[PDB]
C-alpha cells in the first residue's frame, strides 16, 4: 500500500487494523500500490523478477462396494406372473431401484 | 561348448567367473538396467564471456 | 464494494472508459500476437537447466 | 526455482508417488510382471 | 481364500485435473485499444 | 593385497552408484544451493620428438 | 447385485490436520468432512409439523 | 479546447524456472511440460493484470 495523505489512519477510529486499512482505501488516505514498474526497474543489469511458482498435489481413494440381495420363493415368483407381473423383471427392477436409491442417499 | 556366452571382465580385480541366466523375455532377467533418459545433451554459454 | 462505469466504442477512435489498459506490443515479433507479451528462454551456463519468463 | 525433487528411496513413498519437489506422481505404473514358472 | 486384500494395484486412475484460477474478466470492464508507441496520449 | 583379500571375503565389495536426483538436479548453485559443481573432463595433446 | 465406486472429495479439499501435504486421502470423511470450497451448507431452523 | 492525457507504458515481468528433471517428470505424469510452464506464467501474469486493472 502507498500513503496518499500524511499520518493516514489519524482520523480512522476503527481498531481492527485490517478494516482500518479498508477504510483508508475508501477515503483515499492510502491507495493500493499495485502497479506496473517504470521500465528502468528491469533493465538495471541487476533485476529482481518475481517468481512464478507451482505445486501439484494429489487426492486418492479406493473404490468401495455396496451389495443387495432379495431372493424370491418359486411359488411367489409364479404368483407374481399369475397376478399380472413380469416376475424376473419385477425382481431386477426391485433390486436395481433399491440400489439406485441407496446411491442417491449416499451422495 | 556352443552353450555359454563368454564375456571378458576386462577390469577384473582378482580372478573369477560368474555363471548367469538370462531368458528371451526381458522380464526373466535376474537384474535389470531400465533407462528413462539417455544422454540428453544440454548446451549453453556464459553471456558474460560467451564461452560455450 | 460495488462500482459502476462505462465501456463504449463508437468506432475508429471513439473509445471511452475508465482505465484504458492499452497494451504495447509493437516491436515484438509475436506468434499469436493477441497474446500480448513475449517469452524468453535463457538456459543457465552453470547449471544447464532452462529458465523462462 | 521449481524442482523435480526426489524420493527418499522409501518404497512406501515410492509406491505412493511422493517427491520432495513440485509435482506429486500418479504412480510407478507397470514395468510388467513375473509369474512363477510351472515345473515339468 | 483370495480376496482384494491380496490384489496389488499398479496405479490409480488420475481421472481429472483441476486448476483453480481466477475467471479473468477485464475485457468487459476496460475500454481499450493497442498503443504502438512507448507513450499513449488520449484527447479530451 | 589386503584390499583384494577383503573383496574376496565379501567383507568389502565392488560397487558403482547413480547419483541421487535430489543432488544431481541442483548442481552448480541451482535454487540458492552451493559448493556443488559438475564433474568434468577434456583432453591434452602432447608431443614427442626424435632425431636421426 | 454388486455396485462399486469411490465417491471421493475433489482436489483442494484439505483436512485441518495435515493442512498441507502431497498426498491427501480423498475419502477419510472423519478428517475431510466439513472442509471443502466446492459446496457450502447452511442448515435451516424451522417450527415442527404437527403429526 | 483540446487537452491531452498521456502516460508511458510500464512493465511487468515474471519468471519461473523448471529444471529439466522436473519437465521430464511432468511429461511422464501426463503434463505437457513446455506448455505447462508457459500457461503458468501467462496465467499468473494475466491474473496480475486483472488485479492491477
Amino acid at each position: 500500500y502507498k500513503v496518499l495523505e500524511d499520518t493516514p489512519f489519524a482520523t480512522i477510529e476503527e481498531s481492527d487494523l485490517e478494516l482500518a486499512l479498508q477504510i483508508a482505501i475508501v477515503l483515499l488516505k492510502v491507495r493500493l500500490f499495485s502497479d506496473a514498474a517504470s521500465t528502468s526497474k528491469f533493465e538495471s543489469s541487476d533485476s529482481e523478477i518475481a517468481d512464478a511458482r507451482f505445486q501439484i498435489n494429489k487426492w486418492q481413494t479406493a473404490v468401495k462396494s455396496r451389495k443387495l440381495k432379495t431372493g424370491i420363493t418359486v411359488e411367489l415368483a409364479q404368483d407374481l406372473e399369475a397376478n399380472g407381473f413380469d416376475a424376473p423383471n419385477f425382481l431386477e427392477d426391485l433390486l436395481a431401484t433399491e440400489m439406485a436409491d441407496e446411491i442417491n442417499k449416499d451422495i | 561348448g556352443g552353450k555359454y556366452r563368454v564375456y571378458i571382465d576386462q577390469y577384473a580385480k582378482q580372478d573369477y567367473f560368474t555363471v548367469g541366466y538370462k531368458g528371451p523375455n526381458e522380464m526373466d532377467a535376474g537384474i535389470y538396467y531400465a533407462p528413462y533418459v539417455a544422454l540428453t545433451p544440454l548446451r549453453g554459454s556464459d553471456p558474460k564471456n560467451f564461452q560455450p | 464494494y460495488v462500482i459502476v462505469g462505462v465501456v463504449e466504442n463508437i468506432g475508429e477512435k471513439e473509445i471511452v472508459g475508465s482505465i484504458f489498459y492499452a497494451p504495447y506490443t509493437e516491436g515484438l515479433d509475436l506468434d499469436d500476437p493477441e497474446h500480448v507479451g513475449a517469452f524468453k528462454v535463457v538456459v543457465d551456463p552453470e547449471s544447464l537447466q532452462p529458465s523462462i519468463g | 526455482a521449481e524442482i523435480g525433487g526426489d524420493h527418499g528411496y522409501n518404497a512406501t513413498n515410492i509406491a505412493a508417488g511422493q517427491t520432495s519437489g513440485a509435482v506429486t506422481q500418479i504412480g510407478p505404473a507397470v514395468m510388467g510382471m513375473v509369474r512363477r514358472a510351472i515345473p515339468n | 481364500s483370495t480376496t482384494t486384500n491380496s490384489n496389488s494395484i499398479g496405479r490409480p486412475n488420475l481421472v481429472a485435473l483441476t486448476r483453480a484460477t481466477t475467471k479473468l474478466i477485464y475485457s468487459d470492464i476496460v475500454a481499450t485499444q493497442r498503443t504502438n508507441q512507448p507513450v499513449a496520449a488520449f484527447y479530451g | 593385497a589386503e584390499i583384494k583379500k577383503q573383496m574376496e571375503a565379501g567383507a568389502l565389495v565392488e560397487i558403482a552408484e547413480g547419483m541421487a536426483t535430489s543432488i544431481a538436479e541442483l548442481q552448480e548453485g541451482f535454487n540458492g544451493s552451493t559448493d556443488n559443481p559438475w564433474n568434468e573432463m577434456g583432453f591434452r595433446i602432447d608431443k614427442q620428438v626424435i632425431e636421426a | 447385485l454388486l455396485v462399486r465406486y469411490a465417491l471421493s472429495a475433489n482436489p483442494y479439499t484439505v483436512a485441518k490436520d495435515e493442512k498441507e501435504a502431497r498426498i491427501i486421502d480423498g475419502g477419510d470423511m472423519d478428517k475431510m468432512a466439513g472442509r471443502s470450497d466446492l459446496s457450502v451448507l447452511l442448515g435451516v431452523k424451522l417450527p415442527k409439523i404437527i403429526i
